[PDB]
């Protein structure tokens, strides 16, 4: 019992056998070369890159070269020891701000203090059981273990599973590299996965790369059960 | 033993081969003209040629309009899709009522498919990944290929995984000593469980144990799937199931209804056309039922005037119980059954008629048969004269208190004193209105 | 890269990169996306300066409601800050 | 392609007109309404010339009198590769888009840009593949031999086409179309070899083909808005596209037209039941109709001296007079008995229904007595009654049984007026009990 | 070939050096006094000194208010910003109406930035990076059809070069000012290393490696406001598929406006930028709610507010949002005190005939004088726009009969075929069931 | 006088008295905008001072509220009223 | 350093002030030597409301999933707290007064100008005043 695969892939018309991911959407959005060349990619006859610089770097209000007073004001507000952090916040997308977030230190002489709800949160990280703060802060896992939810079955499965719509442009490789980079971004896909243990042992001991230089992995949320991790039912 | 609630004694329309309805057969009493019209429309939807045909069931309250729609649903069988709906369901806070109208319009067109699946399955024997020459170059993955050794009944296959396949291998947490299921259409992976080739009781993770799968490792199987056009539309609107970044990031986001454009619907219709031209799919038009159509307002009616002219819309059944009622959303115009005349001109109205005393008596008799209850003849006559006196539904819902009050007296039959006790305990609409009129402080 | 203009605080350790000096302007032949050319500073290197900051309360409530509240300062999407944060800010 | 069971206007294949713009009595599934058909043909030649823009035409008449039939005839006689958007009056009251923004989207969806580009393709019949690999797979060499019905070749392949061939696995006996520039491998199928099924291609292996592209203004507006990709064309969350991006698109289409790399095709926007719009929509429409990149707007209504929505007064056709000054009005009329009989005969031939002549005359009589749509709806029910008694031809009593079973408007109003005590009135009063 | 849509015969206001209009000049027939008022407003706007000056031009329908606004836009030129707007557009479902009014205010203040463009492109012949794990610089040699040129590059650019998968033999595109790296493809000289390859082969660039070009960049203040007020964050240069979360518009605080004003003021006095104020034109101003009319009062008193032009065609009409406020032209008496009202007189027979002849000229149609008199009497009898829109059906019906020239019979046929408003109302009144 | 000094407008005594009378009859802001329009009319004549003829030209060209109300109420059939009725054509 | 016994959980509170002036520049702060012995038992009292417990258990805690740190950066949109969460917090709290650890102090909720409320909130107030 599986969802219907709304996809076209390489099928066989029947010392190893190599299988490569080749799932594509049957719906194809066909786009001409002229729009992609003359409006997305910069060239000599357009001003995409110049306008991008003039809007993102030169007239950026968090530029320390021009708004040093504002940077000092926001540094006194937040207590963050780097003045270039506002520039790096404002000029990268959301998930890039998500997956390399580091818990850096902030100075005491500031105004962003510890909220009582945040202090209530921060008390119960490594607190064990039968503590009053931990037991008052662990309602949901108590309800998980009391209602026997870790051994429940799955009743609903989706009917159709489909990949995203493949955009094709005939006669250009740059669009193909850009689309492959957007669909299979190695930083995000490494954030949504994990490194094998023998591979990690080859990183750390046999190659000398330290632990904190690793790419960030294991940000995928765990499913409720082992049964809820998939859509194919035996 | 079983559970019933105001229905399920109706099994079908109950006609002959020539369409002539009997008097009492199949849980139906009377309504011969309406049942014959319902048999005609059942044969019409089974003809599978017409699109955009609409009727309206007109009648009073407690006369058997929704019962006719349920009888149509059971006469068509479970295979033809039936979409029950209420006129108040069209109002959404997430999305406009126009898109909800074609949401339910595309929910009522069925489709089969015959889909081939390329399956790799077996027991994993070894898990050896190999590393890249420079992993911290920023571009490219940490690993390059993963060797998997699959063992099944009469065969053993060794495969070289892509990293993208290895992500969906790792996410279901496989290990050496497991049984897996590679599904090559989408890259979806099912962890079947631990094999019984190793020990059983030495675990601590409530796992279940699966024998070695039969057949070769590489397979091609045929799977018959029933599907609607709406599921294809919402799968292409929010794409989940692939092995890209966006496919994971859609499965974790909040699902929300969106205004589906016509362009994706035309592309989906072209794909379904190319599936039906290759002899794989077969198209199943269905029945959409809207109860209480008078609660629809003027812009939904005006859009339905377009929606009925499409070349894909199914047979739509409406029902109302208003005589001379103004349309919702307008100020002065009055139209029959709360339905504007430009939509009335596209309908085929079916009258529903009230019942007599003997029809109420045999309906109460069959109802007391269905809920496994025994009634005396005098008590049945009292119930029939009450059903003529106040309402059919008040007598129909009063019999379970007679069952309880007969049970509490260590008795099996229902007597007239028991019915009088149920009379005194529970009131009806008319006595409550008379109490409300002769009341001190809005009692 | 040995020629960029920085400013370091001693009392707090504030670290910034103001940009590149104009003496190294004709060096790299294409400066790129994430740099800016500034003049090399003159005069005394060690400078004392007292500046005064005036901060409204609403700035404090919009900073301390989130993790990065200055984007909520400059985009206006505060989204109905609660009351316990307000009474804690009043108390402090 | 383009699946369709039977539609209400599926029998209309275009406007039946001669070369001098004169209407035939019966051509391409349309009868009657000669002057309206002539006016719609004038509109068709007006669009086909394409030298003018932003002209609004109102089509008004009695209900069930050839309005949407006229619009479907115009859309069918326009043909492909011309944008045609058919919206209703209630499709603009969105919860995530505003009304004027939705009207701007519907306006810009009806103007297309014609782009001609060429792309060289290789399509042939795969005879034999050779794959040589090392232990680590670092260096791969391969031979591909491939053919048409005319020629033969063998190709030496680099490692990337080797990887792209072991992906989407190509075997012997396969018909593959290969793109050299982007490396896209498409499997058209297997050829004719008994030992799906398609034919082996003929002619040259390395074909250079041109294609004619069509893209609306709205597609480029969605793409050039950097906040969302091209998935918003399918999901529908465009979400209030700004005006400076529209200014860039409007300047760049003129820059493309002056260099000759593109041409602009105008289309027809059809707003059916235009009287359900608000006054704020019409107010946007008077200034939107004077743009250079505005289509020809066809609007249909049937109300007569009705209250305009959002106001408190009454206006002819539900539209205020400032909008009506910018419109030229085509008026339709009622049908005679001969035209109703011809329409019913056409709908009988369309739905594969065989009739008796006296039953057709009975249908014509009850069509000129009650409605055209009631007679066009009973003709499918009577066929099912005819198949319920196992005969092909529909006779008079077959139509009579459907007339007895299935009700019309005025008869139902008469029994509502007769038995209103058993129905819920406007005041919410009903009687359920049969006694007393 | 060419397209017209109820306009494009308007080229300007047709005034001389003394500010006096001719009778028929610039595509305009009649309407002297309103054209003098529009020319004086154009000169006031070109004076580049004022903020918050308002103009409302009123009159009957089909009189030329939008034609006057378009003539103002043509006389001003394309360099100065001009923001056309309908009053119904300010009702949005994502933000408040006052927010959208403020963005349409700040869309009418433009800037002129002097920039340069230098571009390196051609054949990659050397990719030699040197360190001192961390690279110090990369020396890249570029080659074109007019010679070679080697460059030194920084490792930040080398990261983008590595991202673009550039090897020896590719044709690249380097913009030195921005840092953009674009890969075009492999050369035509490396086309025969394999019989079948997945790469595209382009020829060498026929020009020099180094090209210089002076450009002028125009941005409005609203673009600089929206560039610094992204709620999700910045975006990359190539984004074919959007962000997973939908960015909606948010109300932009006055603090960001103060900082953007500070930055533009710091950039103006160095001679880098040139400030150009413009026109916010609002048509059908009677459609506005009373709260937008009140916020218009505070927005007109700002120091950077543009010159606002409004239009109306109403009389003693209640303003929306109220029940018993009868006000002229649908403008409340608070806002109308700060306004300056220009009237618009209707036309007589001869100017309508001249307008018909002028619009028949611009549509390349030839009309006889006898049909011209019939069309003039039709325009005075029914409407000017009804005589306007019957010209192209007359041309079609003349071209049907293999004629290039309009006769009276085609006008009578188009009269019979297409109806005006009054004949349709007469048919509507004498009808049984909904026309 | 203070507004025209702020706007850098040089007038006569007669034009100032005429605009003072205009602001006595009409409101103040009508004259406060009329000085700016009459200044542009003044450099239209290649004259640097504001005379009475420029004020009279700006007064005849540009209307206040009262003259517009009067001219609307004289010609009410040519304007759209509160019930959406307008005599579009010039010939009855 | 700071060490709690039954949790382990070493946390770095700062550097001593005797190690402050060996470098000309330094970014990290200097908390001085803490008063008292190396080992002491302190009995603290903390004041929280039931709404604080509800909003703490309702949002996810410090997790490693991308949803948790994605929503922590986003706008804190209020949401409809279910009755089940409130029931669970009430039963665990009542178990903790039954243990004798926590004391419950009801207070005053004060609304003025109650004519501004309409009949819907009045009817829900009629429902909610009968609660336990
Ligand atoms: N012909 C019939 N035979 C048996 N029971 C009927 C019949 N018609 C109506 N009923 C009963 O009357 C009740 C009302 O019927 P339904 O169609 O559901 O609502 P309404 O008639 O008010 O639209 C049903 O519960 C059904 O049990
Ligand atoms: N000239 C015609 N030729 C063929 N069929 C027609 C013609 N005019 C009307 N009809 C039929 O009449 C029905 C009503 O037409 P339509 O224009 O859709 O309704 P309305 O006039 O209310 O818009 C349609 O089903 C159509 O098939
Ligand atoms: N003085 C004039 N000379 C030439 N054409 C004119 C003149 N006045 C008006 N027109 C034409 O009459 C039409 C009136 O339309 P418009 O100006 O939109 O109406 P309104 O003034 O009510 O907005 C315009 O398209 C314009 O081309």
């Amino acid at each position: 019992d599986s969802p219907f695969s709304f996809t076209t892939f390489g099928k066989t018309t029947s010392k190893f056998t190599d299988l490569i991911y080749s799932s594509r959407n049957p719906i194809k959005y066909s786009l001409p070369r002229l729009i992609y060349e003359d409006l997305i990619l910069p060239n000599y006859n357009n001003d995409v890159d110049i306008a991008n610089k003039l809007k993102n770097v030169k007239f950026n209000i968090f530029n320390p070269s021009t708004n040093y007073e504002l940077c000092l004001f926001l540094s006194k507000l937040t207590g963050e020891p780097s003045l270039n952090e506002f520039f790096r916040v404002s000029t990268t997308p959301l998930l890039k701000r998500v997956i390399e977030r580091t818990n850096g230190p902030k100075n005491t002489d500031s105004l962003s203090f510890k909220t009582i709800t945040q202090e209530l949160l921060e008390v119960t990280r490594n607190a064990p059981s039968e503590g009053v703060m931990a037991s008052l802060l662990n309602v949901e896992k108590h309800a998980y273990e009391r209602e026997y939810l870790n051994c429940i079955q799955r009743g609903y499965h989706p009917n159709v599973s489909a990949p995203p719509v493949t955009i094709e442009v005939l006669g250009s490789s740059h669009v193909t590299n850009s689309i492959n980079n957007e669909l299979f971004d190695p930083l995000i896909s490494q954030a949504l996965s994990d490194i094998p243990a023998i591979t990690q042992y080859n990183m750390h001991v046999k190659k000398g790369i330290p632990v904190e230089d690793f790419p960030k992995t294991g940000l995928f949320p765990e499913p409720l059960n082992k049964n809820f991790s998939s859509n194919i039912s035996m | 033993v079983t559970r019933t609630a105001a229905h399920t004694h109706i099994k079908g329309l109950g006609l002959d081969e020539s369409g002539v309805a009997k008097r009492v057969e199949g849980g139906f009493v009377g309504q011969i003209e309406a049942r014959e019209a319902c048999g005609v429309i059942v044969d019409l939807i089974k003809a599978k040629k017409m699109s955009g045909r609409a009727i309206l069931l007109a009648g009073g309250p407690s006369t058997g309009k929704t019962a006719l729609a349920l009888a149509i649903s059971q006469e068509l069988g479970p295979k033809v899709p039936f979409c029950p709906l209420v006129g108040s369901e069209l109002y959404s806070v997430e999305v406009k009522k126009t898109e909800t109208l074609m949401e339910n319009f595309r929910r009522a067109i069925g489709l089969r498919i015959k889909e081939t699946k390329e399956v790799y399955e077996g027991e994993v024997t070894e898990l050896t990944p190999e590393d890249a020459e420079n992993p911290l170059g920023g571009y490219g993955k940490t690993i390059s290929h993963v060797i998997v050794g699959l063992k099944s009944a009469k065969g053993t296959k060794t495969l070289r995984l892509d990293p993208t396949i290895y992500e969906s291998i790792q996410r279901e947490k496989v290990s050496i000593g497991d049984v897996i299921y590679i599904e090559a259409n989408t890259g979806a992976v099912k962890r079947v469980g631990r094999s019984d080739a190793y020990a059983t009781e030495f675990d601590l993770e409530t796992e279940e144990y699966v024998p070695l799968p039969k057949g070769e490792v590489h397979k091609k199987k045929e799977i018959v799937q029933d599907v609607t056009l709406h599921d294809l539309d919402v799968a292409n609107a929010r794409p989940q199931g692939g092995q890209d970044v966006i496919s994971m990031m859609g499965q974790l986001l909040k699902p929300k209804k969106t205004e589906i454009t016509e362009k994706l619907r035309q592309e989906v219709n072209k794909v379904v056309a190319k599936y039906i031209d290759q002899g794989v799919a077969e198209l199943i038009p269905g029945v959409l039922f809207i109860d209480e159509v008078n609660m629809l307002d003027i812009e939904i009616f005006t859009y339905l005037n377009k929606a009925l002219e499409s070349n894909i819309a199914p047979v739509v059944v409406l029902a109302s119980n208003r005589g001379m009622t103004t349309v919702r959303g307008t100020e002065d115009v009055i139209s029959p059954h709360g339905v504007p005349p430009d939509l009335i001109d596209r309908l085929l109205i079916v009258r529903t008629l009230p019942y007599d005393k003997d029809e109420i008596r045999t309906i109460i008799e069959r109802r007391a048969t269905v809920e496994r209850l025994q009634v005396e003849s005098s008590a049945l006559d009292l119930l029939a004269t009450m059903g003529t006196e106040t309402s059919l539904r008040y007598a129909l819902q009063l019999l379970a208190p007679c069952g309880i009050l007969a049970q509490t007296s260590n008795r099996k039959e229902i007597v007239v004193n028991d019915v009088n006790e149920a009379k005194l305990l529970f009131l009806d609409a008319k006595r409550s209105t008379k109490i409300l009129e002769t009341s001190a402080n809005y009692l | 890269l040995a020629g960029d203009v920085i400013s370091i605080d001693k009392a707090s350790g504030k670290i910034t990169k103001l940009g590149r000096s104009f003496a190294r302007s004709r060096d790299y032949d294409a400066m790129g996306a994430d740099t800016r050319f500034v003049q090399c500073p003159e005069g005394e290197l060690q400078k004392r300066k007292t500046v005064v900051h005036t901060v409204s309360l609403h700035e404090i409530d919009v900073i301390n409601s989130r993790t990065q509240g200055f984007l909520a300062l400059f985009t206006g999407d505060t989204g109905e800050i609660r009351s316990e944060v307000r009474d804690q800010i009043n108390t402090k | 392609k383009s699946l369709s069971l039977i539609a209400a206007h599926s029998h209309i294949t275009g406007l039946g007109l001669d070369e001098n713009l004169q209407p035939r009595p019966t051509s391409e599934g349309m009868v009657g309404q000669l002057q309206a058909r002539r006016a719609a043909g004038v509109i068709l030649k007006m669009v086909q010339n394409g030298t003018i823009a932003g002209r609004a035409v109102l089509v008004a008449g009695p209900p069930s009198t050839g309005k949407t039939a006229l619009a479907m005839g115009v859309s069918q006689s326009l043909g492909k590769d011309v944008p045609f958007t058919a919206i209703a009056g209630s499709e603009i009251f969105s919860l995530e888009l505003s009304k004027t923004e939705a009207l701007t989207q519907a306006f810009r969806k009806s103007i297309g840009i014609k782009i001609k580009e060429e792309t060289e393709l290789i399509e042939g019949e795969v005879v034999e593949i050779q794959i040589d690999r090392s232990i680590t797979g670092g260096h791969k060499q391969g031979k591909l031999t491939i053919k048409t019905t005319d020629m033969e070749t063998i190709y030496e392949l680099g490692n990337k086409m080797i990887d792209g061939l072991t992906k989407e696995k190509v075997l012997a006996g396969d018909v593959i179309s290969i793109d050299k520039a982007s490396g896209k491998i498409t499997k058209l199928g297997r050829s004719f070899a008994r030992s799906r099924f398609v034919q082996c291609p003929e002619g040259e292996l390395q074909k250079r083909k041109t294609v004619v592209h069509t893209v609306s203004l709205h597609e480029i507006d969605v793409i050039n808005s950097r906040t969302q990709g091209f998935l918003a064309l399918f999901t529908g969350d465009t979400g209030e596209i700004r005006s400076e991006v529209r200014d860039q698109i409007n300047t760049k289409v003129a820059e493309w037209k002056e260099e000759g790399k593109a041409e602009i095709v105008p289309g027809v926007l059809f707003i059916d039941e235009v009287h359900m719009l608000d006054i704020e929509c019409f107010s946007f429409i008077n200034r939107a109709l004077e743009d250079e990149f505005a289509p020809i707007v066809m609007m249909a209504t049937n109300r007569g001296v009705s209250k305009t929505r959002g106001t408190n007064y009454k206006s002819p056709h539900g539209l205020p007079l400032d909008l009506l000054d910018r419109s030229i009005i085509i008026t339709t009329k009622s049908y005679n008995e001969q035209e109703i009989k011809t329409i019913l005969s056409i709908r009988a031939q369309e739905e594969e229904v065989e009739l008796s002549s006296d039953a057709l005359d009975l249908l014509t009589k009850t069509g000129v007595e009650t409605s055209l749509r009631y007679s066009s709806n009973l003709i499918s029910v009577a066929q099912q009654i005819a198949m319920k008694r196992k005969n092909n031809t529909v006779e008079v009593e077959d139509v009579k049984r459907a007339y007895l079973l299935f009700l019309d408007s005025a008869r139902s109003v008469k029994y509502v007026q007769e038995n209103e005590s058993q129905y819920i009135d406007d005041q919410g009063n009903v009687q359920i009990s049969i006694a007393k």
